[PDB]
């Protein structure tokens, strides 16, 4: 021997002092409430709350203004008779080439 | 030594450092090192034994050396310009001894020997003082003489000084002497940014001070002067021990702790000239540094060493001695990184 | 015993007035940057005739 | 597996700039403490920085 | 207030409080002796403060309720299974010597510490400087180790280095069959299994070593069973004797003002007795130690300093 | 951004302050109650991010960051539970200090808008972490797990710290608008050339790179189950992060000198599966699984493309719950048996048959089954590889093939087979197990219904 | 089953003279605990004459 | 400037330079040190009287008076260190060790 150490201890089973233990705690009264309180929240309101909520988060990126403005810019471009794409997307007017 | 003694000669060390500080002659400022020398020398031969004496005789030969090469170098700067006022010397030979000298008393490498040697010969009450104050003095003369140091001389000894701290920590055991490489390195550091800004030497030499305070005086609260005995202090007062990791983190220049601020503006200050090789090679060789301070928070903090039997009557008593200011050290030690633009008011 | 629920669960209000005290500090860091305010090229408007600011 | 991350990996970064640190670090502080032998330094150290310094 | 360098400065001095039986009258003797009657009839008559002998429970008595804390809180050892097993292969033997010679130098502090406070001389039944006789017995049993004799030797320097040196070896000089006779009708089973050995072990390190080791620091007044039963003629014998003995005719106000700084300090007492020297009887594992300490933090009266302890009766907890 | 802030300095007090028996009860609801707050800020716009203020700014790339912080920090929080029962009350509340902290400078780091304020948060998670590791970390090689850690990073990082104060002083500002809109390219020299070489080193050591990996392997084996969950999820996606914010200012310089970091990524890809095939421990294999997937986020970065930024985002955050959720696993089986030994404990499907269930839908998720959103991220990253070019797709099938083998070698190994006679200690799942792995995975599944939220600001 | 702490061999590691010894350093001693190392240790006159 | 100033900055480099260089003693080290407060006196006084600086001539007394302070405080290190260990070699400073 080199040290007075104590001996490793057993390890302890939560089901024998309580069969119905959720896991959470050796008081049968805090570990109920931990597993009540955990599943609650984190299960029902995270998930289906925060689920629906970003499902109808307004459309911020303007995805559907763009198709808007898509169809009103090829329906204006054909009806004309102009080309759907510019070949430019500046202005060589504007632009002067260093010569 | 009587308490009146004791006092006296603390007062005086601080009477001949505030002397170097408030006198604008050179004459002045020699006979306030000599005061702070004479007056210096029982403070570490207070506790009477073999290596304190030892460390005392050191200490003087070191000192009265640099002293002749101070006053040497001022009669230089006289023969070639008549003047005693200190402002740029007009001498690079005086200038040179100056600084040489200056080196020697600050404990910068190759004249760093001394630093350890000294550190492990006297308490740590000692040890504080002599660290603190004797870097104080001389680094407020060459900020005084700043713009004609020479800046290659300079720098290779900040570098030397900084390299030599982290290996001798890398391979020491003693707490004490792991302070002192400690010293070394971080007066490399203030003397790199010397040449560029006094502000930021400045800043690194309040941060330093505070650090060491701390350091010192927690291993003073905890009675350890090696790394086994330190070991021990988990199983009385494990508070001391984190508040000694934290500090020992903070020394080590991690973020977010008041360590990295010194280092953040030097380096800052030195790449605005356009010096980059020399902020990164004192930035990788802080690791050294790190490395020595994580393994002592090892021992201390991180784990659990055996402890004895006796450390129950330990328990049983309880400290009685306060220290002062320790708590108000430990908080500037690692929570005023938020309030580095104060460096302007230090300006 | 209602002390003693108050003696022991009033450790529940700390992250609600956290998160109101955030929200204010938003607010008020918000107030801060009103340079620009109804001068932007493409949200330039006239003022309703019950309004002061476009935005808080 | 053996021969690059558990070997080769090992030795080139971290194992070799260990050896070096450990080595210098010996180096540096295994001096005896002799006052003569570090003035002799210092000697040698001040004749270098007055001469080959300009 | 405390002492400490302001007292001295407005003049707090040792030497003014001193007077002639301002003497700490250790009376060292032998097992099972009169020692510990003798000491307190020395105590009565010259009108000093008696201190019974130092132990585990001694340690406890000081600190906190004077009433003794568990054995495995405190000590963790044990006379009784020294008695029953002396030779057995957890130690406890080393562990227990080691335990009492922390107790008697912390017993020595206090005594110095009364001495230098209040002027009134000390009767001690056995001090630091003959505890070593029982490491010496052990170690001629075969009890103990060499390591462990060196673990010792190791403190013992580092810690009575610093105090001044006993005052008489009242060595109640009784032979060892007189000893074990008076075992015997004692009838404690525990000591009853005493050997005859180790009784003789013990007065051959008194009279070999310890004896003529304290005849040149100071005198010594040997007696026997039935000369110690006359304690005037003990009395009489001590205030008789006058020389330069010993280093207090030398000592100063200022060495007396470091004493009592010293002294007044248990933790600065007590600081060489926990050396990290890694004996297997002393050493004790990590897991253990952290178990150990948690119980003596959940002790009733030990979770924080002694004024703010609200479970014992400690108010104005907020202004204190 | 306080509004988020500020519950975390809330959480701490709260911590410190409540009994000894409602720590983890606390912890987890107000945990839970702060994610589903930061759940908000995935509302991003399509053109400029969010500025709240001068300090602090959410992008569609620090949004899913930020979630994934603040939904994984309640399940350490059950963790601990599990790992930490008989730890003083003190003890217990230092750790979920540790980690309240890590995940406070975590959403700082996130949401910093100035590259000095970021790298000061990304080397300030350093403390926390080396504490919790060298700590609470089981075995003797904790201490030099922690060291080769805290080395590699700050070896990695303080080249980053010249550079950044070197281009402030060049430049004039370190704000990421500024410096984005003011962004001028990076001529071929030497001296940029080693800019360039500091700002990715450090983050590639940080990654990790492979050749720069053993600190992963070395600290995630040795650290405790919130340890090794904080650091393979949300740690290591502090280098991705870092370099598609830094490499706005490194370009072109960034067309030549990705070679050979493209070249060392795909091989060890390669290497690290092999290895993964030939594993003893189970921790070994996830953290070299992590390993790979970090070196394919690599060379998205590296090839720098829009639909590998897409691609390079999806895999960081699947990679992240995939791996926490891996991490997890290995944890309920070793504190069953003690030993984190592969081929110790078989039968464990015949035993523990919903744990099975968790162990199949893990790997499954790991070897990019679709329509998942690691299969989303592998994906976008090699098709922009094959645009890049055409040998990228022969190692990307190669890396594919070997993942699936040690994936269902692990799973085989682990679940399949004959029980061990002589382990009679395999006691049924508890509540708190099967919710966290429940937590774990269903996001995972949420997320590919709805993957527009986790591919980034290039979407 | 219980997590790993530093015992005697750990302790003698970290409790030599130095760190990584070599020949003069295993020559060396560790200074004394509290600092003090022991001591290393009247005028005769024949008169008359 | 002359060749006086010459000789006296090479005896104040010869005194450095002596000093440095112990033999057997830390007897001959202080008066090796002693010699170089001499070539300073020398030397400030001989610039002090050359350029007729008046107020700078007490100086030198100055300098004197503190240089044997210093000299004292050596003496009585040096008789100290010979007191403990029996000689006053250098070669006994050993104990502390860098
Ligand atoms: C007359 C003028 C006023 C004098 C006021 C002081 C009390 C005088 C009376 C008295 O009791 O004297 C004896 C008393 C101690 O007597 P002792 O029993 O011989 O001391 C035993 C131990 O050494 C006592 O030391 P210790 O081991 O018990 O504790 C360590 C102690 C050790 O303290 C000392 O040794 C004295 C201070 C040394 C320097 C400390 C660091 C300074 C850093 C400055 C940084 C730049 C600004 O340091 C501290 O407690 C904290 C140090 C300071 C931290 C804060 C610094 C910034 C403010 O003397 C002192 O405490 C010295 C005070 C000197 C004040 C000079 C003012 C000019
Ligand atoms: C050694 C054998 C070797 O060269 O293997 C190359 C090979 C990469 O294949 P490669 O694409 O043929 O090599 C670059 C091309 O030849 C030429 O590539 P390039 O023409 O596109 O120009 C790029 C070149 C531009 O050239 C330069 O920048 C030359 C000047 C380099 C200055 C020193 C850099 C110091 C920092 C390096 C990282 C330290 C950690 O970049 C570099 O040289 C970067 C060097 C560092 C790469 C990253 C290494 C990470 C650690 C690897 C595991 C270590 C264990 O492996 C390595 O670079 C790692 C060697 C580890 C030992
Ligand atoms: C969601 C399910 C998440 C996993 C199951 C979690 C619950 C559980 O333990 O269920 C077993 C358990 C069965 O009862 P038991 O017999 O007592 O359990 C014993 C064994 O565990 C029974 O275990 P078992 O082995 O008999 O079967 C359990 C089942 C459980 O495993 C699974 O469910 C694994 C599913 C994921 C595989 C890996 C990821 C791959 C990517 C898929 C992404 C799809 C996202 C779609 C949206 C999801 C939104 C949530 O595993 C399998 O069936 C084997 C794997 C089958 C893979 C099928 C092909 C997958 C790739 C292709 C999918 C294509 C879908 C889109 C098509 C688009 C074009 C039309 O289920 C229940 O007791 C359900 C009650 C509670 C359910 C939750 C509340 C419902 C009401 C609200
Ligand atoms: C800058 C730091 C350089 C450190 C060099 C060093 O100490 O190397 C160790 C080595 C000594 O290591 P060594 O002596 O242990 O080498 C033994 C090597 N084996 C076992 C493979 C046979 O020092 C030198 O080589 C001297 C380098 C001098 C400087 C050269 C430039
Ligand atoms: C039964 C077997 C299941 C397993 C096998 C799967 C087999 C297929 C099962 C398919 C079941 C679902 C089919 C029906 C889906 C209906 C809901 C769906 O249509 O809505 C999705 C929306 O789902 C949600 O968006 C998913 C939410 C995902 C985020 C949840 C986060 C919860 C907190 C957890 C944090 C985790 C952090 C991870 C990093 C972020 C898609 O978006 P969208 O159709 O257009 O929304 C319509 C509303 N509009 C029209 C106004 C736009
Ligand atoms: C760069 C120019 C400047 C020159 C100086 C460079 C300084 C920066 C490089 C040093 C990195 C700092 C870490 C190394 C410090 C010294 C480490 C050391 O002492 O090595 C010996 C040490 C002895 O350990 P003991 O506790 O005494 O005994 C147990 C033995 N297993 O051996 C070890 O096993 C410690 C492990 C340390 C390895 C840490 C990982 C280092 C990673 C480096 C990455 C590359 C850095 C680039 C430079
Ligand atoms: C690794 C070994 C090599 C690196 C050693 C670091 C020592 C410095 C050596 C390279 C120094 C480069 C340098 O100074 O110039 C870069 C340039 C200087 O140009 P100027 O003079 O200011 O103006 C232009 C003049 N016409 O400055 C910069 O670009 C700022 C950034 C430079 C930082 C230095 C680069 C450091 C190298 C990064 C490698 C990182 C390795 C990571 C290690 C990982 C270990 C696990
Ligand atoms: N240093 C020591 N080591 C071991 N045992 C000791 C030591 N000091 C005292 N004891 C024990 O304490 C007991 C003291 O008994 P003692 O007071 O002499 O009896 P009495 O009160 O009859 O004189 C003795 O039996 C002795 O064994």
């Amino acid at each position: 021997i080199r040290l007075q150490e104590d001996p490793d201890p057993e390890d302890e089973n939560l089901y024998e002092k309580n069969p119905d233990s959720h896991g959470y705690d050796k008081d049968p009264i805090v570990d109920l409430w931990n597993m009540r309180v955990v599943f609650f929240f984190g299960f029902s309101i995270v998930l289906v709350l925060g689920s629906t909520f970003v499902a109808y988060l307004p459309d911020y990126r303007m995805q559907e203004w763009a198709r808007r403005e898509a169809e009103r810019l090829v329906k204006y471009r054909e009806a004309n008779g102009l080309p759907l794409m510019e070949s430019n997307c500046f202005d060589p007017n504007k632009i002067q080439l260093p010569e | 030594m009587n308490p009146i003694i004791y006092t006296t000669l603390i007062m005086t060390v601080m009477s001949g450092t505030m002397l170097v500080m408030i006198s604008s002659h050179w004459l002045l400022i020699w006979i306030g090192f000599e005061m702070n020398l004479l007056a210096m020398i029982p403070v570490l031969m207070k506790n009477f034994n073999p290596r304190a004496t030892e460390a005392a005789t050191k200490y003087f030969l070191t000192q009265a050396t640099a002293s002749m090469m101070l006053m040497m170098a001022i009669i230089i700067n006289l023969l070639y310009s008549g003047q005693w006022t200190i402002t740029k010397m007009f001498n690079p030979v005086a200038m040179t001894m100056m600084t040489m000298a200056l080196a020697m008393k600050l404990g910068l490498s190759p004249f760093h020997f001394w630093v350890p040697e000294v550190t492990q010969g006297i308490s740590l009450q000692a040890g504080l003082l002599l660290l603190t104050w004797q870097k104080l003095a001389p680094l407020s003369v060459l900020c005084q003489i700043s713009q004609s140091i020479n800046p290659n001389l300079m720098l290779t000894m900040a570098m030397l000084s900084i390299l030599i701290g982290g290996w001798g920590g890398l391979n020491q055991t003693q707490l004490r002497k792991i302070m002192a490489y400690s010293s070394i390195a971080h007066m490399g550091w203030m003397t790199a940014v010397l040449p560029y800004n006094t502000t930021m030497t400045i800043l690194n030499l309040l941060i330093y001070i505070t650090m060491t305070l701390a350091m010192f005086m927690l291993l003073i609260h905890s009675s350890a002067t090696t790394t086994l005995s330190l070991s021990h202090t988990w199983n009385k007062m494990p508070v001391i021990t984190s508040l000694m990791m934290v500090t020992l983190l903070s020394m080590g220049g991690l973020p977010p702790l008041s360590g990295f601020m010194p280092k953040w503006m030097i380096i800052q200050e030195m790449t605005k000239n356009e010096s980059i090789i020399m902020p990164t090679l004192m930035a990788m060789t802080a690791l050294l540094n790190l490395y020595f301070y994580m393994r002592l928070a090892y021992s201390s903090s991180l784990t659990m060493f055996p402890s004895t039997n006796n450390m129950k009557m330990k328990w049983q008593f309880e400290h009685t001695k306060q220290m002062k200011l320790l708590p108000t050290m430990i908080v500037l030690s690692t929570l005023v990184l938020p309030m580095t633009p104060a460096l302007s008011s230090l300006n | 015993n209602v002390l003693q629920i108050v003696r022991d669960h009033w450790v529940h209000i700390l992250v609600p007035v956290g998160f109101v005290f955030g929200c204010y500090l938003d607010r008020r860091s918000d107030e801060k940057l009103t340079a620009f305010r109804n001068k932007s090229l493409l949200f330039k408007r006239e003022l309703r005739p019950n309004e002061e600011v476009t935005w808080k | 597996s053996s021969l690059l991350d558990l070997i080769w990996l090992e030795t080139i970064l971290p194992k070799t700039t260990s050896f070096i640190q450990m080595k210098m670090s010996i180096m540096v502080s295994n001096q005896k403490g002799l006052i003569k032998l570090y003035f002799l330094s210092f000697l040698i150290t001040i004749m270098i920085s007055m001469t080959l310094f300009n | 207030l405390q002492y400490g360098p302001l007292a001295f400065v407005l003049g707090e001095r040792t030497t003014r409080k001193l007077t002639e039986t301002s003497k700490v009258i250790t009376v060292d003797g032998n097992i099972c002796s009169g020692k510990g009657r003798l000491a307190r009839e020395i105590a009565e008559k010259l009108g000093l403060r008696h201190f019974p002998e130092a132990g585990i429970h001694y340690a406890d008595s000081t600190t906190g309720d004077g009433k003794p804390l568990d054995v495995q809180l405190s000590g963790n050892c044990s006379l009784e299974k020294f008695y029953d097993d002396p030779k057995s292969n957890d130690g406890n033997s080393y562990r227990l010597q080691s335990w009492l010679y922390a107790s008697r130098l912390l017993q020595y502090a206090d005594a110095l510490e009364h001495l230098l406070s209040t002027g009134q001389g000390v009767v001690l039944e056995r001090s630091i400087y003959s505890d070593f006789v029982f490491l010496e017995a052990m170690y001629r049993q075969g009890f103990i180790r060499k390591q462990c004799v060196e673990h010792y030797n190791e403190v013992k320097k580092v810690t009575a280095c610093e105090y001044l040196p006993p005052h008489v070896v009242v060595y109640v000089d009784v032979p060892v069959p007189e000893i074990q006779s008076r075992i015997q009708k004692k009838g404690n089973p525990h000591e009853m299994k005493i050997t005859a050995a180790y009784l003789q072990d013990i007065e051959n390190a008194y009279k070999k070593t310890f004896l003529p080791e304290m005849s040149e620091k100071c005198e010594v007044l040997q007696y026997s069973a039935r000369e110690a039963e006359d304690a005037e003629k003990v009395v009489e014998d001590i205030e008789y004797l006058k020389c330069d003995k010993g280093p207090w005719p030398d000592q100063d106000d200022r060495t007396f003002h470091r004493l009592r700084m010293l002294v007044q300090n248990k933790l600065e007492v007590l600081n060489y007795t926990t050396i990290p020297v890694y004996l297997p009887e002393i050493t004790i594992g990590a897991h253990q130690s952290d178990r150990v300490f948690q119980k003596f933090t959940e002790l009733p009266g030990r979770k924080y300093s002694p004024g703010y302890n609200e479970d014992v009766g400690d108010k104005w907890i907020w202004l204190k | 951004m306080l509004k988020i802030i500020i519950p975390t300095t809330m959480l701490l007090p709260m911590t410190w302050m409540s009994k000894h028996n409602m720590i983890w009860i606390n912890a987890t609801v107000h945990s839970l109650l702060i994610s589903l707050i930061s759940l908000s800020l995935l509302n991003q716009l399509g053109e400029n991010s969010l500025n709240f203020s001068l300090t602090f700014f959410s992008d569609s790339l620090s949004a899913p960051l930020l979630v994934l912080t603040t939904w994984l920090l309640p399940l350490m929080l059950m963790a601990s539970q599990s790992h930490l029962s008989k730890e003083t009350t003190t003890r217990k509340k230092l750790y979920i200090t540790m980690l309240i902290l890590l995940q406070l400078f975590l959403i700082m780091t996130f949401t910093a808008t100035e590259l000095i304020l970021f790298y000061i948060l990304f080397e300030a998670t350093l403390v926390p972490t080396l504490i919790i590791i060298t700590r609470w970390g089981n075995q003797t090689e904790r201490l030099n797990a922690g060291l080769y850690f805290l080395f590699y990073t700050l070896a990695g990082s303080l080249p980053l710290l010249v550079a950044l104060v070197y281009i402030q002083n060049t430049t004039g500002s370190l704000n990421f608008l500024i410096i984005h809109y003011w962004s001028h390219p990076l001529s071929n020299s030497w001296s940029n050339i080693f800019m360039w070489l500091a700002c990715i080193m450090a983050f590639m050591v940080k990654m990790p790179l492979y050749g720069l990996h053993l600190w992963l392997p070395k600290a995630h084996v040795e650290a405790p189950i919130a340890g090794s969950m904080v650091l393979a999820a949300v740690l290591l996606k502090l280098g991705g992060y870092g370099m598609m914010r830094i490499t706005t200012i490194l370009n072109p310089l960034t067309n030549y000198m990705a070679y050979p970091f493209l070249m060392l990524s795909m091989w060890g890809m390669i290497m690290t599966s092999s290895i993964c095939l030939r594993q003893t421990d189970l921790k070994s294999l996830i953290a070299y699984s992590s390993v790979s997937h970090m070196a394919l986020v690599i060379v998205a970065i590296m090839i720098q493309t829009p639909w590998s930024f897409m691609g390079a985002t999806a895999l960081m955050i699947a990679h992240g719950l995939t791996s926490s959720m891996l991490f997890c696993l290995a944890n309920t089986n070793y504190e069953r048996v003690h030993s984190r030994t592969m081929i110790l404990a078989r039968g464990l499907q015949t035993l523990l048959p919903l744990m099975a269930t968790w162990w199949l839908v893990a790997s499954l998720t790991n070897l990019a089954l679709p329509p998942s959103i690691n299969l989303i991220g592998e994906l976008f990253i090699i098709t922009a590889s094959f645009s890049w070019s055409n040998i990228t797709i022969i190692l990307m099938g190669m890396n594919m093939m070997i993942t699936a083998l040690y994936s269902l070698y692990m799973l085989i190994t682990t679940q399949r087979g004959k029980y061990t006679h002589h382990i009679n200690n395999i006691k049924p799942s508890f509540t708190r197990e099967n919710a966290l792995m429940a937590l774990h995975i269903l996001p995972l599944l949420l997320l590919t219904l709805n993957p527009k939220m986790i591919l980034g600001p290039l979407y | 089953a219980r997590q790993w702490q530093p015992d005697v061999e750990w302790a003698e590691q970290f409790g030599g003279a130095v760190m990584y010894p070599t020949k003069e350093t295993a020559h060396w001693k560790p200074p004394p605990w509290n600092d003090v190392d022991p001591p290393k240790d009247n005028l005769t006159l024949n008169f008359g004459p | 400037m002359p060749l006086v100033y010459m000789n006296i900055i090479m005896a104040f480099a010869i005194a450095l330079a002596g000093l440095l260089m112990y033999r057997s003693h830390l007897m001959s080290s202080l008066l090796c040190l002693e010699g170089m407060m001499l070539s300073l006196f020398i030397m400030s006084t001989l610039i002090i009287l050359n350029t007729h600086f008046t107020l700078a001539n007490m100086m030198p007394i100055i300098l004197l008076v503190f240089a044997a302070c210093e000299a004292a405080l050596g003496l009585s290190l040096l008789v100290m260190v010979s007191n403990t260990y029996g000689t006053d070699y250098v070669q006994n400073l050993n104990l502390l060790q860098c």
